[PDB]
């Protein structure tokens, strides 16, 4: 295993689809705002929808 | 423009993911995209230009 | 180029 500071391991995750990484970078919070969000959503989905 | 900025304190370089291979930082090996501002944890350092002594020639 | 060629 190797560390890697993790926005720049999204910045690869990102050059793995063709985006290129300067859009993760310039987005940063939006995309973590995002991600937080989508999980929170899956507590309320997993909670009412057994 | 591939890799990753890399330091060991007293210089900076970059090199490809799977191997350490140390190159100077250049207008060739990067690409530009807005001012420095946004991005979270951005450093200093000279960007070589190759062209620059060929122009001063 | 076009621009930068002064020299
Ligand atoms: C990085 O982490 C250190 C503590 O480990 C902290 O002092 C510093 O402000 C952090 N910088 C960024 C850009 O997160
Ligand atoms: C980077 O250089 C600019 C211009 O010299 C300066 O304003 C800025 O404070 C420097 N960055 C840091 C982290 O100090």
């Amino acid at each position: 295993a190797l560390q890697i500071p993790f926005a720049m391991q999204m910045a690869y995750r990102f050059n793995g689809i063709g985006v290129t990484q300067n859009v993760l970078y310039e987005n940063q919070k939006l995309i973590a705002n995002q991600f937080n969000s989508a999980i929170g959503k899956i507590q309320d989905s997993l909670s009412s929808t057994a | 423009r591939e890799g990753v900025f890399v330091s060991n304190g007293t210089h900076w370089f970059v090199t490809q993911r799977n191997f350490y291979e140390p190159q100077i930082i250049t207008t060739d090996n990067t690409f530009v995209s807005g001012n420095c501002d946004v991005v979270i944890g951005i450093v200093n350092n000279t960007v070589y230009d190759p062209l620059q002594p060929e122009l001063d020639s």
